[PDB]
RNA sequence: UCGGCCGAUCGAAAGGGAGUCGGGUUCAGAUCCCCGAAUCCGGAGUGGCGGAGAUGGGCGCCGCGAGGCGUCCAGUGCGGUAACGCGACCGAUCCCGGAGAAGCCGGCGGGAGCCCCGGGGAGAGUUCUCUUUUCUUUGUGAAGGGCAGGGCGCCCUGGAAUGGGUUCGCCCCGAGAGAGGGGCCCGUGCCUUGGAAAGCGUCGCGGUUCCGGCGGCGUCCGGUGAGCUCUCGCUGGCCCUUGAAAAUCCGGGGGAGAGGGUGUAAAUCUCGCGCCGGGCCGUACCCAUAUCCGCAGCAGGUCUCCAAGGUGAACAGCCUCUGGCAUGUUGGAACAAUGUAGGUAAGGGAAGUCGGCAAGCCGGAUCCGUAACUUCGGGAUAAGGAUUGGCUCUAAGGGCUGGGUCGGUCGCGGCCGGCGCCUAGCAGCCGACUUAGAACUGGUGCGGACCAGGGGAAUCCGACUGUUUAAUUAAAACAAAGCAUCGCGA
RNA sequence: GGGCGAAGCCAGAGGAAACUCUGGUGGAGGUCCGUAGCGGUCCUGACGUGCAAAUCGGUCGUCCGACCUGGGUAUAGGGGC
């Protein structure tokens, strides 16, 4: 029952966290996430033909 | 355990002179023909029911046909 | 211990056999001056040698 | 960004050792820990193994060399004035 | 896509300690069919009786282990849970005996 | 003729070291007994059976052809461009190499076990009202075969700048990228033989004073993840530190030799199966607030493995499940002083005291905001300030598939094509947590327990981290890097 | 279990260059807070014919390193260390 609220967003609050927001979600587990996300996006695109080679390269690089 | 793919090989495997015994269970599914030679037990599956009956009276004599039901 | 050589088995074995009272018909002997054990040995007050 | 003004990489060393000796083991670490080009193969992957010791990742060549440059000054004047003497011994 | 479970009252209606009129006028409006109790879910989950079987027969996926909730409830209800029994006695079937001293 | 372990021997129940697992069984033993499945090493002289070696061409003849006879010549296996593969695959002294055989730390990824979620069963719990509810349970060993999956600094084609590929980070490439196609290793995962006959859960029926009794049914389908623990792998970092040895096993180089005259053949065989054997010693139990040491059933000491739910950053603290226990060598009745341990205290706030000793204040997280000084790294959680509950929402952060213009037709379906423009990307399905914002709301209470820095200005000493008088001194003492001096060419 | 965030790297911006600035990434250190462990500051607390011939309570120091620890070895008395 607890678990269901706090999908909601019950009982997570300020007066609720006792770690860091770094303890509580690490910011190289994000960072992991974002590159493998877009990275892969930009794969998917590249073999897609909806950007060519030397668009794929300088979108990774940004 | 060894299984024994197809119908002939499992004849001259029970005719062999270390088979003690040749078991034989009946599934739901299949009929397994397990013989139990020095080494391996050997395993013939049968998945129908009149190749497994025909198989039965085509045993050699002299060796052990215990059914296990 | 559990692991134990031979020879540390077979001399715990002989503690063991000796460590035992004195049967009841040697005090009807004829001049006995032995009332009991008196080298009896319990495991927990007195430990042996090795 | 820039991270450090001066320290570079003896900011691992904090506050600790005094600034000389930190200064002065910055340029040793710097050129112990950097990757050289190989002259064998060409490639920039000859680095430090152990003190004395350079190894190179794609040709597999080892080299002895110095304890925190992949040659030493003394060595190179060295090796010039044996190819000298060298070249004066035979004719 | 029958499901066509079965309830067996059978030993306490012979010994007159509860009836199944009852018992079937129990169910059908406690039955909740997509969280709903009452009209049987639109009538989809039938119900009949054979004076000492109530069978339950669904055309949605209905769970057998609901009866012997359900079950349970009217014995509790009518103090009947400390000497009868819910018993699957086969699949899609249960049956209520007494407890064996 | 060849022959250096160039040195006996001992030295590890945590190093090296072939090969046993599942089920049952006792009052007390089991990976040891029983049942069933394997496996390692050693042996077979009179050679145990197969298979391999290895059994083909040439010429004369006969023979309708096919096929038979004689003679001669081969034959210590074969396939793939390659990586390498196939069931064997002659070979000594000698030589070369490998494995054994290697630190610590970081970050990822694969696999398992556990945890979690959604259903289907079986049995229990609650039912005052509600709860399709809550709880329990819902197997497949070793060893083979096959297939996933992971890895490769392995091969072939080809030749790349408008450089490209690619990781969380990196890193890689004319010494051959990308791409296409292959090969190898690991395979603890899945399926299969083992295997359901066993085990387990339920519901029954008989009894052999104490049945591995008999029987019915079931042992199902999914989804998740920075989860935890093992394990496997990849890639880095650190070292004036470079993190054993030896038994033992294997591969290669070389070709001394051996084997037969064309035979149902030989030498030989790391291939399949079959036969026999594996001696000696240890093995119970405790392993600690009672089986050990401390004189004792002593609040001390004594090396390890496994490790659930909630909260939470968490192997914290607090509560709980499995498992365990009986409060630590006694109880009863009262509730004086003094004590030991723990709290509270109006007003004042160190006036107490050698001395703020002791206690108290602060404390988590978020958003701001942070001085002198400084070896420029720090100081720094400086200092200082605001917020924190509950409830109802709103945004944002992903993954899977499918995008056809159609009968011109028959393998209400399939091979090509006249047959069309998602190309500002849509449609459906599934899925974790996390962040931000808003409204409402309670006697302003919200890190509500637990967890959990008081701060600033200076002076002395020691640079720091480290160490020290076990049992009155942890310090400014010792050590330290740095600096300097001295001896020494064997 | 958290904090700080060294080198290396990416992007953007400013620069004639030299280079500089900003945001990320990365994860160093006889680094910090703090478990287990190891130690033993203060109460000059408890106890002081004790639980104990050195223990106990709270509070403490350190907690990736000159770290903690088992077993096997070596050094023996004017000697060892
Ligand atoms: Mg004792
Ligand atoms: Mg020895
Ligand atoms: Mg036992
Ligand atoms: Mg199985
Ligand atoms: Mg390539
Ligand atoms: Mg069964
Ligand atoms: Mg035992
Ligand atoms: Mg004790
Ligand atoms: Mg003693
Ligand atoms: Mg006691
Ligand atoms: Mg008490
Ligand atoms: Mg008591
Ligand atoms: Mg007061
Ligand atoms: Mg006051
Ligand atoms: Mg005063
Ligand atoms: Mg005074
Ligand atoms: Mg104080
Ligand atoms: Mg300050
Ligand atoms: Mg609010
Ligand atoms: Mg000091
Ligand atoms: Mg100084
Ligand atoms: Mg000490
Ligand atoms: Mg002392
Ligand atoms: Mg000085
Ligand atoms: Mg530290
Ligand atoms: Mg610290
Ligand atoms: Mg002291
Ligand atoms: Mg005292
Ligand atoms: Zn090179």
């Amino acid at each position: 029952k607890n678990t269901l609220a706090r999908r909601k967003g019950r009982h997570m609050g300020i007066g609720k966290r006792k770690g860091t927001a770094n303890a509580r979600m690490p910011e190289k587990v994000t960072w992991m996430r974002r590159m493998r996300i877009l990275r892969r996006l930009l794969r998917r695109y590249r073999e897609s033909k909806k950007i060519d080679r030397h668009m794929y390269h300088s979108l990774y690089l940004k | 355990p060894r299984k024994i793919e197809e119908i002939k090989d499992f004849l001259l495997t029970a005719r062999r002179k270390d088979a003690k015994s040749v078991k034989i269970k009946k599934n739901k599914d299949n009929v397994k023909f397990k013989v139990r030679c020095s080494r391996y037990l050997y395993t013939l599956v049968i998945t129908d029911k009149e190749k497994a009956e025909k198989l039965k009276q085509s045993l050699p004599p002299g060796l052990a046909v215990k059914e296990l039901k | 211990s559990s692991h134990k050589t031979f020879r540390i088995k077979r001399f715990l074995a002989k503690k063991q056999k000796q460590n035992r009272p004195i049967p009841q018909w040697i005090r009807m002997k004829t001049g006995n001056k032995i009332r009991y054990n008196s080298k009896r040995r319990h495991w927990r007050r007195t430990k042996l040698g090795l | 960004a820039k991270r450090t003004k001066k320290v570079g990489i003896v900011g691992k060393y904090g506050t600790r050792y005094g600034a000389s000796l930190r200064k002065m083991v910055k340029k040793i670490e710097i050129s112990q820990h950097a990757k050289y080009t190989c002259s064998f193969c060409g490639k920039t992957k000859m680095k430090r193994r152990a003190v004395g010791i350079w190894h190179c990742g794609s040709c597999m060549k080892t080299v002895a060399g110095g304890a925190w440059t992949y040659n030493t000054t003394s060595a190179v004047t060295v090796k010039s004035a044996i190819r000298r003497l060298k070249e004066l011994k035979d004719q | 896509q029958v499901l066509k479970f079965t309830l067996d009252c059978t030993h306490p209606v012979e010994d007159g300690i509860m009836d199944a009129a009852n018992f079937e006028q129990f169910l059908q409006e406690r039955i909740k069919v997509n969280g709903k109790a009452g009209n049987l879910g639109g009538g989809v989950v039938t119900i009949e009786r054979s004076k000492s079987k109530i069978t339950v027969t669904s055309e949605v996926p209905f769970s057998k282990r609901y009866l012997k909730y359900l079950t349970k409830k009217y014995l509790k209800k009518n103090n009947l849970r400390d000497w009868l029994r819910v018993v699957a006695n086969s699949k899609e079937s249960y049956e209520l005996r007494y407890f064996q001293i």
